[PDB]
């Protein structure tokens, strides 16, 4: 829910430097994916309403133990809200930042052989949505920078035009990139439209819509902060400053 | 020629390497110091006719009020640590404990999760094999204290070649009946009822007359370095507990009859000082296991 | 899904490291990934790929045109032996003249073996204080690494132990029978409708029936070679006395299973065949496989379930399957196995026998969890069809010790109780299939289809073509190995000499402890009756006064183009001894050192015919009488 | 008429003589107490800061 | 004709190429004054019947309060001053520690972190190439002293080339003998004792007689530059130390018994001059992990 | 076969008994103590015009105002010191100074007693056997560095077992000419100038050729424990100078010519671990015996 | 971390070939076939590519 609060690079970088490892993934066994199922509808329909299980929803689902999985989770946790179910991973990984997983070499992990086309076709990429598309496309591009692919990386966008037209512009090493970038990477955020308490018949879209209202119920509680009211309580190291940048960036 | 061996010896299987930080040895500390408290506390507080000191310690250690109708369970510390065995146990067995709940819990009480302080002594003899030649029947029973009958049937008088491995410190053989025992190309002394042996020493022969058997009882001494509030009589019966509470039935392990015999067959194996760390850690673990279940029964 | 800090311990727990590491994914076309094991049934293309190979190999060595052009010497040869009624072997008949192709080919493979198992016998008793010093010696290296040690201290004459290595030196008879190829291009299905007219009879006499015809195309034979064999008898051997006894220990068991193999044939009944279970995805998240082995030359299966990194697997009974159930009753379990299980299913030819394929699925169960999912497969599948031991040396260390201990005394398998209980098995089902024929059509027709005759392999009077290469002086040498027996009674050896020559004089020498027997023969194109012998139940013999468990036969013949050897039971069904185990063959010890003892006919004189012990010849010169 | 005694029976050898006057007894009861008062402060500081 | 060279000028292993800027030099110069506080902290401890000084200096140096029950090993501090000695040995190694850790630590002290503020003077004997022609018989031993034993077994004098490279300052040989020695197509003095050469000057010509040996001791000066705070005794008890603890145990690389003889090593292969920038800032690093250890034992 | 052993590690002689306990250990410590401020405080006299600071050390380590008539040889202390050193060395030597009055000096300076809360490293090779064919000769010189000089004259190559001991934590090996050197039933490696062993592993065995001799020169690095006041450029000078000053001259004693090879060849003897212990508190007390005598006219 | 080592000796041939592969270094040696009769399979070394160890266990 907070991840997907994110509507700007900054904040969506930000918060990916803050969180560890463990949050993107999941203890949970749940599912497994690629499945066709009937569920319950019962707002709209009688009987069963088909649809088809994948990494995308919201619910935990058992993942693969490599490193393929490993980003695929953390992937699905940026575009979805929940991660997958890989245990044993080790503490050496679970304690290092998303970000440091998809950009930085002194993690350990090994990177450089992934496919952006089976992990965007896994990672059901034409049921996605605007927003989805681009923060996949982030750690994409962060992935390439680090395991030196720019070259692949941008002859996978050639391929796919829709891909390009959507690609957020940022240099992963560069902080001036972020700071000028304007694309809105928001999936839950207040709605100008009426959001009621209603049921939806997808998976994707009633989880979606679980976060979406669970959102407007975090935004009114006391967890929540308001700058305009407390900004003299926050503590100087988590200010908003302006002179403030990414680790290493 | 035959070769035999001890039964508890056979085939360790590999144990957790999860929850071995610096953190996570905290946490088993700090579970160890507060489920201590409960038990005291519950003899205080039936001593003197008033549960207020119950409550301030149940609150301390699971983190919510008791209230009559319900369980009593031990709130989130019963499931850290009861997950916490369970990995320590198997390489296999999933580690389903978040990182962050091993900090928070371990912030309850200022301790240091340093397990080298003291030392325990563990009395498993490694009798690692016994080589008799033909027409000479070897049988090795027993683990806290091994019984070998040997029978020599024979014409001449046989030589059995005993190996006690390099871990042990000191192995006291007693005899049915005086025998001769000495070292690899040394001079067979007078025969005597007991030997003392340091099991570096190298391997040992033993003369064995054709007649009636010979039983030789063999009663063993290994120090291993354990933290101070390590007690053995604690974490026997947290280990029968745990066997009997379902921790260990992760599949494709080894099963043992005490702590003592999975401790020392760890350390007769291949990496047996790096096993041996993460088995001391289970064993404080499953002392503070004993003393909360005790307190609460489920 | 793992990372490891650098300047640490390099020691692990366990001891079969898996080449994919604890994080489960291997770059592609790194080193790591090329040396990963391949799967052969389920991969499409090598298990294609793999039959046209051994269709090759049996069609170079044995030519479908070369059989059917020796059918008539053969049936005039198998007359010439005159055998009293009901016993004899009439090759015009189109059904017996398959099971003596059948016979022949895996008879010769089995022949050839037992041979080089006596060579490599002779040569370990001959360099006994080096062999048991390097036994004593080392003992933490491999068993493969032992292996070639002993190898290389004795004249082995085969140095490689490699699979690579055993198929380079490998002869023409040793290749196993591909049973599609001798069943093609046969007529099947002669219908006679109330015809009792011998030119019907005739017609019906050169057919088959179906049910033969799906027995050969399941058909496969296993003959494993004695440096296959080494390893097994040196891991846990402490002397020379016990590594030759488990070597003779191994053999005898596998003598057993092949005369099992045999006889399903015979029998009439419809041998099944090994499959493997696939999931309908290829692209599955969740993956599991099914092995159910059945093979021919045994009395025991064995299904192997691997459901993602869990591996249990079951032993069967292949006898008493009177249910609709292949399987029959479960003799050794390890874990649930599910036959059930719906998919694509694939069938193969096991090239290995019951015992090896159990050694590896014990091993692979004890590394489950060290081992990753492509490798357990790999593995299993390249030993399973392709006879090919693994190249983790952790992993196949441990096989082997499994290996062992099934063949040893303290197997958890009783193999005696199987082995009899499949002989009995297999002779109801045959007096049950002749009674029920018998009242569908006339006996005339059953006899035709399912013949008395044939039985067991050795209790079958069959040929043994020999191969000879070496000449002394114009003569060459054909060598046969009399001996060991599984049955006891009287037993005939002939021989049989084509030449290009219209007259000649050939030798033929018999070997034993003390001496030679030196008949001269110049009988042509007729077998010649050369020795008759007399088993004991023990299976020894008292030939001229000595005890005897095997003898040596040598031909030599000037110009020559085939030599065969002819052996024939004077009674049918003749009763089996008890199979040989490790204790009985350290229990007592023959001399087969004279064997490599050769004469040379060019020099020989009429006084040297005859008897002769050691002592009447001098140093050298086992030819000439006066010392 | 056959003899079967227990091992741990044969043979006592003799034991000290020294140290056995009621000075000597004093010493072993105060070390007996000295040594389990530093065991638990050891256990304490352990579990505290100091 | 015959090549005799030294034993330790054979093949100089590459040196690492991390830990070479600025805020590394500093880091080093910044735990060599830290250490040496720590040993003097002890002497003061010891005569004060206080143990607060080595507290304050242990605090300093490894930002942790010592503890009486608890081991002390040195903190972050130790365990990165470590790590980096592996990596300046060899261009192999891992070289794990981070900047931002070196940056941190390079902050408690005020150094200037000057690799290049004095010299000192190194007494490895560089013997590049002995020319002896057939029938005479050349032997070399010896590093920091070389003696060099030639017979002559013909049936004329002989003339033996000497090579000393062009890196030493001044050689001085001392013969067992009065000898002949004189530079190439030059005549020859008359024989003497003692020769002082410059090896730049050019390869030198000795006249061997025939009948008795004649053994020549020659001693090298070289100066090369380090930090003020160098200690030539400190870095070879160091230097020790460090191949003891098993530092340098890297796969493809060469050992030297002294660091006179690494240093000169890898300052006569071809990019020398900037392989001895490495070399000096190891040699500082021995030198505080020398003193760190002593006064604070594994 | 032929044996060939290391001049220092034959027959070491038995060190002394007494003065090894906690209040004897405080004196060595105290002594050293007191005699570095002696020599530094006559430093600071020589550079300044008053024997003040002189005045004030000597009187602390001597108990007695220094005079002008009077010599100086540093009181009871000095004594003290002489006759400790003297029984440390050999068993035969007597014990004169009694107990009290070591009690007594030890408190004159407040010190912890402890000889074992550090290391250091010596550098004596030990070579403690060196096994040779018939027709070979190895002759070994050195002690710091050891020098093994080999000619092969047979007919072939010979083997020769080289045996450093079980002390010695590490040993460098270099020749004059490439060799090859490997572990007893291991396979020889090729050729190769340097070699890093630990004497732990085993006998090993060298190949030399039959052509020239081949020289190996062996280093050494052994690690005692000893205090944090050691010093081994001290302990060296001590040692030359009671050698000189004969407090080592008793009878049925070896004798050695550096400090390196006294600790080594004892720790290389049946009671070796018992005997450092001892000779670790004499290096101490020839600390303090070179620093007083070298202040002290 | 893996390293590859080959001993060619061509039966048809008057040298030899070692190439080892040390991560992402070639090192190879170029040997005599004749004359390597002290306990060695290799001859001198005609020519060098590098520094090829051939006691790689």
């Amino acid at each position: 829910m907070d991840v997907l609060s994110k509507g700007s690079l900054k904040e969506l970088l930000a918060h990916l430097e803050k969180t560890p490892l463990e949050e993107a993934i999941s203890y949970r066994i749940g599912t497994v994916p690629y499945q066709n199922v009937l569920i319950s509808r019962n707002e709209y329909y009688n009987q069963l309403y088909p649809d088809t299980t994948s990494l995308i929803d919201g619910v935990s689902r058992e993942g693969q133990r490599n490193v393929n999985g490993l980003i695929m989770s953390i992937i699905s946790y940026v575009v979805s809200g929940s991660g997958h179910y890989i245990p044993n991973i080790g503490f050496m990984l679970l304690r290092r930042s998303i970000l440091d997983i998809l950009t930085k070499h002194d993690t350990g992990l090994v990177t450089n052989n992934l496919n952006y086309g089976i992990i965007a076709r896994n990672l059901t990429v034409s049921k996605m949505n605007c927003e989805q598309r681009k923060r996949m496309l982030i750690c994409f591009k962060l992935l390439a920078y680090k395991d030196g692919n720019q070259n692949d990386y941008e002859i996978y966008l050639n391929q796919n035009i829709p891909l390009k037209q959507i690609a957020p512009n940022f240099i992963p090493g560069d902080m001036r990139t972020v700071i000028h970038n304007q694309d809105q990477l928001a999936i839950v955020g207040i709605p100008a439209y009426r959001l009621t308490q209603s049921t939806e018949l997808s998976i994707r879209d009633d989880n979606a819509k679980s976060y979406k209202l669970g959102y407007v119920d975090w935004y009114n509680s006391n967890s929540f902060l308001r700058e305009r009211s407390e900004f003299n309580l926050i503590r100087l190291k988590d200010r908003d400053t302006k002179y403030g940048k990414l680790n290493g960036w | 020629a035959n070769r035999a061996t001890s039964a508890f010896l056979d085939n360790p299987h590999p144990v957790g390497v999860n929850y071995v930080d610096e953190g996570s040895r905290q946490f088993v500390a700090v579970a160890e110091l507060l489920a201590s408290k409960l038990i005291d506390s519950s003899r205080e507080s039936d001593e003197s006719n008033s549960d207020v000191p119950f409550v301030q310690a149940y609150s301390k250690f699971a983190d919510d009020n008791p209230r009559h109708l319900r369980v009593k369970t031990g709130g989130k510390m019963a499931n850290a640590l009861t997950n916490v065995i369970r990995s320590y146990y198997s390489i296999n067995a999933p580690a389903i404990v978040p990182q962050v709940e091993i900090d928070r819990l371990a912030s309850k009480a200022t301790v240091s999760g340093d397990m080298y302080n003291s030392y325990a002594i563990f009395n498993s003899v490694p009798i690692v094999e016994v080589l008799s030649p033909a027409r000479t029947t070897v049988s090795i029973v027993g683990s806290d204290r091994a019984d070998v009958t040997m029978l020599n049937t024979g014409a001449g008088a046989a030589n059995i070649t005993f190996n006690f491995g390099q871990i042990a410190e000191t192995v006291i053989l007693k005899g049915s009946v005086p025998f001769q025992l000495a070292r690899l190309n040394q001079p067979m002394p007078a025969a005597r009822f007991t030997y003392k042996l340091r099991p570096l020493d190298g391997p040992f022969i033993v003369v064995l007359p054709v007649g009636n058997p010979l039983v030789i009882s063999a009663t063993a001494a290994t120090r291993i370095q354990v933290p101070l509030a390590f007690n053995k009589a604690l974490v026997e019966s947290g280990f029968q507990t745990a066997m009997n509470d379902g921790l260990f039935d992760i599949q494709n392990v080894n099963y043992y009859s005490s702590f003592d015999e999975f401790i020392i067959s760890q350390y007769h194996a291949q990496d047996g000082i790096n096993r041996v760390s993460t088995c001391v850690i289970l064993g404080l673990a499953l002392q503070a296991y004993d003393q909360m279940r005790r307190a609460l029964p489920v | 899904a793992w990372v490891t800090q650098a300047y640490s311990s390099g020691l692990s727990q366990n001891s079969i490291i898996s080449l994919t590491g604890n994080d489960r994914t291997v770059a592609d076309g790194t080193f790591n990934s090329m040396i990963m094991p391949r799967a052969v049934i389920a991969n499409e293309r090598e298990h294609f790929m793999k039959t046209r190979i051994d269709k090759i190999e049996h069609d170079l060595n044995r030519s479908a045109k070369q059989e059917m052009m020796d059918r008539q010497s053969l049936a005039e040869d198998y007359n010439a032996l005159n055998l009293a009624v009901g016993q004899e072997i009439k090759l015009d008949i189109a059904t017996q003249h398959q099971l003596n192709r059948l016979g022949s080919a895996m008879y010769k493979a089995d022949h050839e073996r037992e041979t080089e198992l006596t060579d490599l016998i002779n040569r370990i008793r001959e360099n006994e204080v080096t062999v048991n010093g390097i036994l004593e010696n080392q003992k933490a290296i491999t068993a493969a690494e032992r292996a070639d040690l002993l190898l290389e201290v004795v004249a082995s004459t085969a140095k490689s132990v490699s699979a690579a290595g055993r198929a380079a030196a490998d002869g023409s008879g040793v290749v196993p029978v591909f049973g599609p190829s001798v069943a093609n291009g046969i007529k099947v299905g002669i219908d006679i409708a109330d015809s009792v007219a011998e030119a019907a009879i005739a017609v019906k006499e050169s057919g088959i029936i179906t049910q033969l015809n799906d027995v050969y195309h399941a058909f496969q034979s296993v003959h494993v070679a004695p440096n296959d064999v080494i390893k097994p008898a040196a891991v846990v051997a402490g002397t020379s006395t016990e590594l030759i006894g488990n070597l003779q220990a191994i053999y005898s068991r596998l003598r057993s299973h092949s005369d099992i193999g045999f006889k399903k044939a015979t029998v009439g009944d419809v041998i099944p065949n090994s499959y493997m279970i696939k999931p309908v995805n290829s692209t599955e998240y969740a993956s599991w496989q099914l092995y159910v082995i059945h093979p021919v030359q045994g009395s025991l299966g064995l299904v192997v379930q691997l459901m993602g990194d869990a591996l249990t697997y079951n032993v069967f009974a292949q006898y008493g399957n009177t249910s609709a159930s292949e399987f029959g009753k479960t003799v050794l379990t390890g874990g649930a196995t599910n036959t059930a299980l719906e998919g694509t299913k694939v069938k193969f030819q096991t090239k290995v026998t019951a015992q090896q394929a159990l050694a590896l699925t014990m091993a692979l169960k004890d590394a489950a969890s060290m081992l990753s999912q492509g490798e357990l497969i790999g593995y299993f599948e390249q030993y399973i069809n392709l006879a090919l031991e693994p190249d983790n040396l952790s992993l196949q260390d441990n096989m082997h010790k499994y290996h062992h201990l099934l063949t040893s005394q303290n197997s958890p398998i009783d193999w005696n109780y199987h082995d009899e209980e499949m002989h009995k098995w297999l002779d109801s089902r045959k007096t049950t299939n002749y009674d029920a024929m018998q009242k569908k059509d006339g006996t005339v027709i059953a006899d035709i289809h399912i013949p008395k005759v044939f039985n067991d392999l050795r209790n079958t009077t069959l040929h043994c073509k020999l191969e000879g290469k070496q000449t002394i002086a114009g003569y060459t040498v054909y060598e046969y190995l009399i001996g060991p027996w599984a049955h006891y009674g009287d037993i005939d050896y002939s021989v049989v000499v084509d030449t290009l020559n219209e007259e000649t004089k050939w030798y033929c020498e018999v070997i034993g402890i003390d001496g030679h027997l030196l008949i001269e023969k110049s009988v042509q194109h007729k077998p010649e009756k050369i020795l008759e012998l007399t088993v004991n139940d023990s299976g020894v013999t008292s030939f001229n006064g000595r005890n005897h468990d095997r003898l040596k036969l040598k031909v030599y013949v000037k110009d020559s183009l085939s030599v065969k050897v002819f052996r024939n039971w004077i009674g049918i069904n003749a009763p089996r001894v008890k199979t040989k185990m490790f204790n009985d063959h350290i229990g007592v010890k023959y001399d087969y050192s004279h064997f490599d003892k050769n004469i040379s006919p060019a020099h020989l004189t009429l006084t040297d015919l005859g008897w002769h012990t050691w002592d009447q010849y001098n140093a050298g010169n086992w030819t000439n009488i006066k010392p």
